[PDB]
């Protein structure tokens, strides 16, 4: 802003409808100060907050400390008073190159002495002079006749310190209705085609995300079924439709004659095809047993599932093992 | 005003250890924690500070090394033990809480009632 | 019994109670079932002889 | 129906307390089996004949 | 409520006799009969 | 007198966002009655505020937008905020301050003006803004809205359908898709419009109705069935298929219960033999 | 007991017609007006709680349905022994 | 269980364990009665052909 | 038999309760009924020859 308010009128602004991008901020660091109390500005993002009250105004760095609830001291019982549950953070930057200049600036006027407490959210206007009703003097400029404000000036030999700080207190409200403005969450690239835990505008699920030609309408985000559970959902971040499915979920069937003729095994997984049976919880076993019947030469794709260990053959004889969708297993030959 | 409630302290044997405990109704994991010393002949000075996520901590370099400062969110307390203790213990403790600035090695927002630690050799 | 107090002991059996009971009406149930299916399986036995 | 995935979804808590329970999924995985067995032998008493 | 009973362990097993076996098997007892 | 008009079957909204295709969906929400009553407004040759209640149904047939604006509120006396909506020139305004009003205020309106009466600048109406909390920077046609202020959230949903009949209201089905669903978190009792005079748009008010919405492929409500309206409205929403077959069907049970209460007691009873006390 | 029963409908398919009949199951042709009823949208459920066309049969009150000395085959099955059928 | 500690997770869990297995008995005591008509029906139709 | 009656007595907090659990008295409910159709259908198949 081209010009700004005086430090007693520090100028207070309403932010909402946005988040404070501080990551563009927090690498540059221009800004000298970020003093957050009871937050840091890497912890912000377990946490939410609806709307933001910023008080801009120009001070001096070495009262920062000075304003503080609690403070034990009757200096800070008359320049400013802040309440004791405060969750705002201070942003202070040096300003000297444009705010300071060749025989200093003289536009900063105080009060020393007030009519009592300043109440807080209290606006007090009218351009009647108050004159003190002990000793008035009505025609001389004598005693208990003195300007209600009093003017400060800073001097260059004052060290960088106490050079006047352009600051600004962001105060974030909280109130009983539900948080609806949160800060930026980083978000992994976009994946299909394998099961992942899929967390989309705080719906959390399970499955395999996979394109979609349904179609949506404007205003609809999720999807359902005749089940009421989630099928599809509508990326956020680009305009498309996502489907949702079970991951592999299924059962495995050991086929074998009696011990007595053979320790020949084969296996079947339920009704999933046979590019998940490696990848379904194995290559964590007994190498030479199990991971043969994982992947091998001999591999069907029934409507079952997937079979491994055993050979498609043109010729169809009776039934010896139920396997099922007109599918049995045999032994002989 | 804000009740604080600080355990430990007292009148410990020199050369052993000393355990301190700060506690607040405030969370601690969202707010960085400190410990402050202040004895006869000296001003406030800067003994121990930890972040919010208890992995940056600062001491005084003359003293750094032998201080270790936890803190536990379920019970939503400050812990610090001393080894090697010395006769400059002897003083006023306060645990401060507030958060982590650049500027400052430690922002204080909350101050804490104190404990007297005193060394007897 | 021994080792808790008589209020966490009334919870405690009350639970074991429970779960026993859910456990004996499954087994009753599926007895049931089988006794019907064995019901059947001698009306057509008789029948056939 | 797995007993394991529909009372607990892939959580090992819920597993554990489950599994505390006793043998129940067993006997319904049993149960249902036996139930797909009964119609392949309804299916093939009717029409293999 | 046919295509979608798959969302939460629950499993369709196929049938053994797929239908064709079982219009053979009709098929066949028509033969016989007539 | 104020004359009251059937409202058919309008007012149907969708309850979410969420998207179904080709299934019936039971919801219990806030919803217009079918068949309700709606207040038909005329001039020829008596101008209250209509109570908010819970939600409002509001709709209006209108050729020239001679309605741009609502205003929502519960006392309207400078001490809470006032909600204001304008729709004009394609844009919306949304404002929470706090102005004064006129003894009779109208929105005024000029026919080939070159300078449109003025008031572009002047705008003459309040003082200044002293408590402003909220800000928003950008018979051929019937609108339909519905506003709800439910657990502190705002929600306007709205509908715009051209139609090319003059004789009476069509009678056809059109959901209502949602616009806005704004964290306003006050609570409204009372509400008004905007019109030119020196005027035909209808209101109603909703219940918590159990509805039975049909979805498509397209994901669009065609068909809406309240459970309440008849028994036969009850038996298609128990079998939850607009098709009901020849039968019987149980829909519910129904119970009488006790008007306050009633109790007995001895009357008079035993006395304590006070007499001899006494007297 | 106090009144407590179930109220079910009768109808043909929605085809034929969208009239219904309502069965309130052991309650005489009194109370129904009362159970908690004339609460309702008043075209529909105020005119099917009472009116005309009321019979009282073993099973309970029907409301909607006209008695008719003639027999014929049953096709909705109210119960002891009377039925409803939508022709004439 | 992420929302709420321990104590309070593992009874939440119980309930809905117990809740879940109740419902999964009812509807598997439903498919073996089912079944049971099925097979009786299945028997009839075979003793037809 | 009413489901809701039977648990609950005329009261609001018990009926809010059951609520909670599903859809327990609609499949008991249903299943009376399909029993009691099952004996009318029984009585007109034996009779009604
Ligand atoms: C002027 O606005 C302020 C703040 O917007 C009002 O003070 C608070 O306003 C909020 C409105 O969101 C209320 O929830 C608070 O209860 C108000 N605080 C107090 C202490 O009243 C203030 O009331 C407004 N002034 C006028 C005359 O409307
Ligand atoms: C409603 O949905 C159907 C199908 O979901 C839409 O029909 C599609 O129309 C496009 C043309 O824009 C074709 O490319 C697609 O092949 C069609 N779908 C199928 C399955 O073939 C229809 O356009 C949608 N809107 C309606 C029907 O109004
Ligand atoms: C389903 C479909 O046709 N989507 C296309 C999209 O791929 C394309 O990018 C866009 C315009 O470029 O038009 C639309
Ligand atoms: C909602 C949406 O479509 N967002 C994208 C945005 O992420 C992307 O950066 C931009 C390309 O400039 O196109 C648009
Ligand atoms: C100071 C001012 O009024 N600026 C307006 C701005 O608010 C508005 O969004 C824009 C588009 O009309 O025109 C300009
Ligand atoms: C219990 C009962 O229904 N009692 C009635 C009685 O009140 C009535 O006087 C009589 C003749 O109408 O029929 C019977
Ligand atoms: C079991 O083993 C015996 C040899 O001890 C063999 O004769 C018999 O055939 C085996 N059973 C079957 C079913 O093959
Ligand atoms: C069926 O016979 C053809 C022709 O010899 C052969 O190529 C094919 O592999 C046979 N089927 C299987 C499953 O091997
Ligand atoms: C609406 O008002 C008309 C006025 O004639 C009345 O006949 C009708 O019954 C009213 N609607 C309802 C639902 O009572
Ligand atoms: C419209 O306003 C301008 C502004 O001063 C004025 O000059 C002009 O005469 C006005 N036109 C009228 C009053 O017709
Ligand atoms: C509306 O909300 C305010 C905010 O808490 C509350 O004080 C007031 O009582 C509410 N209105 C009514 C009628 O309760
Ligand atoms: C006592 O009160 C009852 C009313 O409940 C009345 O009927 C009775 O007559 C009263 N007793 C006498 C002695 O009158
Ligand atoms: C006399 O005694 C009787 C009791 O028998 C009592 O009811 C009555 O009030 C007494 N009279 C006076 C004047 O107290
Ligand atoms: C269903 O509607 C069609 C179209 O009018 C009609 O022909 C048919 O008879 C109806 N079904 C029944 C069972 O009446
Ligand atoms: C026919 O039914 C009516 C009831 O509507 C009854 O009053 C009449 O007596 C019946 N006819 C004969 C001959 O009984």
């Amino acid at each position: 802003a081209t010009r700004f308010a005086s430090v007693y009128a520090w100028n207070r602004k309403r932010i909402s409808n946005c988040v404070a991008d501080y990551s563009v901020l927090y690498n540059s660091a221009s800004f000298s100060t970020f003093k957050c109390y009871g937050v840091s500005p890497t912890k912000l993002n377990d946490l939410c907050f609806t709307n933001v009250y910023a008080d801009s105004f120009v001070i001096r760095g070495d009262e920062v400390r000075q304003i503080a609830p609690g403070q034990t001291g009757k200096i800070a019982d008359y320049n400013y008073k802040l309440p004791d549950d405060f969750t705002g953070c201070v942003i202070a930057w040096n300003s000297n190159n444009l705010d300071s200049k060749v025989g200093g600036n003289y536009n900063y006027l105080y009060r020393l002495f007030r009519k009592s407490n300043l109440k807080p959210f209290e606006r007090d206007i009218s351009t009647e002079i108050y004159q003190a009703g002990s000793t008035p003097c009505n025609g001389v400029e004598g005693f208990n006749c003195y300007f209600p404000l009093q003017s400060y000036g800073f001097q260059p030999t004052n060290g960088v310190g106490y050079q006047p700080y352009r600051v600004v207190v962001l105060s974030f409200e909280l109130l009983h209705a539900p948080a609806t403005v949160c800060g930026p969450k980083k978000s992994t690239n976009l994946v299909k085609n394998k099961c992942v835990n899929f967390n989309f505008n705080g719906l959390t699920g399970t499955g395999v995300l996979t394109e979609s030609n349904k179609k949506f309408l404007p205003f609809q985000q999720f999807g359902r079924d005749i089940a009421d559970t989630t099928d599809a959902v509508r990326d956020p971040q680009t305009l498309e439709i996502l489907d949702i499915t079970p991951c592999s979920f299924g059962g495995v069937s050991v086929i074998t004659p009696g011990t007595n003729t053979s320790n020949q095994v084969a296996v079947l997984y339920q009704d999933v095809n046979c590019t998940e049976v490696p990848v379904a919880i194995h290559a964590d076993q007994l190498t030479p047993t199990w991971r043969v019947y994982s992947t091998g030469s001999n591999v069907f794709q029934t409507r079952a599932g997937c079979l491994i260990g055993a050979e498609h053959v043109n010729n169809s004889y009776e039934c010896d093992i139920p396997i099922g969708a007109g599918i049995c297993a045999s032994y002989q030959t | 005003q804000v009740q604080l409630v600080e355990s430990g302290g007292g009148l410990v044997q020199a050369g052993g250890s000393l355990r301190l405990s700060c506690a607040a109704a405030a969370r601690f994991s969202t707010s960085a924690m400190g410990w402050f010393r202040q004895a006869p002949g000296k001003e406030r000075e800067f003994v121990a500070a930890i972040s919010w996520s208890n992995t940056n901590t600062h001491y005084a370099d003359t003293v750094k090394g032998r201080f270790t400062i936890s803190a536990d969110t379920a019970k939503e307390t400050v812990d610090l033990q001393m080894n090697s203790l010395k006769p400059e213990d002897t003083a006023v403790y306060y645990c401060v809480q507030g958060g982590w600035g650049i500027r400052q090695p430690i922002i204080v927002d909350y101050w804490g009632k104190g404990t007297q630690v005193t060394v007897s050799s | 019994l021994s080792r808790l107090d008589p209020p966490e002991a009334e919870v405690q059996i009350d639970r074991l109670i429970t779960g026993r009971l859910q456990s004996l009406q499954t087994y009753v149930t599926q007895q049931l079932i089988r006794a019907a299916e064995i019901r059947a399986s001698a009306n057509l036995a008789a029948t056939k002889m | 129906v797995d007993c394991t995935m529909y009372i607990c979804g892939d959580s090992t808590e819920c597993s554990n307390l489950l599994l505390q329970y006793g043998s129940f999924c067993t006997q319904l995985n049993r149960a249902l089996t036996g139930i797909a067995v009964e119609q392949d032998k309804n299916t093939q008493e009717v029409f293999a004949q | 409520l046919i295509c979608a009973q798959k969302f939460n362990g629950l499993t369709v097993l196929p049938p053994l006799l797929t239908d064709e076996m079982i219009a053979q098997y009709t098929s066949a007892l028509l033969a016989g009969t007539i | 007198p104020p004359a009251y008009t059937n409202s058919f079957t309008r007012g149907v909204y969708y309850p979410d966002k969420v998207f179904r295709s080709s299934v019936l969906h039971s919801t219990q929400d806030l919803f217009l009655p079918f068949f309700s009553n709606v207040t038909w407004f005329h001039a020829i040759h008596d101008n209250p505020v209509l109570p908010f209640n819970d939600g409002v149904y509001f709709a209006s047939t209108e050729k020239s937008n001679i309605i741009r604006g609502w205003i929502f509120g519960t006392t309207l006396d400078s001490k809470t905020q006032s909600l204001l909506i304008v729709n004009n020139a394609t844009n919306v305004v949304i404002k929470v301050c706090e102005f004064q009003f006129c003894n009779d205020p109208f929105l005024g309106v000029y026919y080939h003006k070159n300078n449109k009466s003025w008031m572009e600048s002047e705008f003459r109406v309040y003082s200044s803004a002293n408590n402003c909390t909220f800000e928003y920077v950008s018979f051929k046609n019937l609108r339909e809205f519905v506003f709800k202020n439910i657990d502190g959230y705002f929600k306007i949903y709205s509908k715009h359908t051209p139609i090319n009949l003059v004789r009476d209201l069509p009678q056809g089905f059109s959901a209502l898709e949602p616009l806005v669903d704004l964290p306003i978190g006050i609570n409204i009792t009372r509400f008004q419009t905007l019109l030119a005079l020196h005027a035909a748009y209808y209101v109603g008010y909703l219940q918590p109705r159990t509805f039975l919405l049909k979805y498509n492929e397209n994901g669009t409500i065609t068909d809406a069935v309240d459970c309440a309206l008849d028994p036969l409205s009850e038996t298609k929403c128990t079998l939850k298929s607009f098709t009901v077959e020849k039968g019987i069907y149980q829909t519910s049970n129904f119970r009488v219960q006790p008007t306050e209460s009633i109790v007995r007691f001895p009357n008079i009873t035993n006395l304590c033999p006070f007499g001899e006390v006494f007297n």
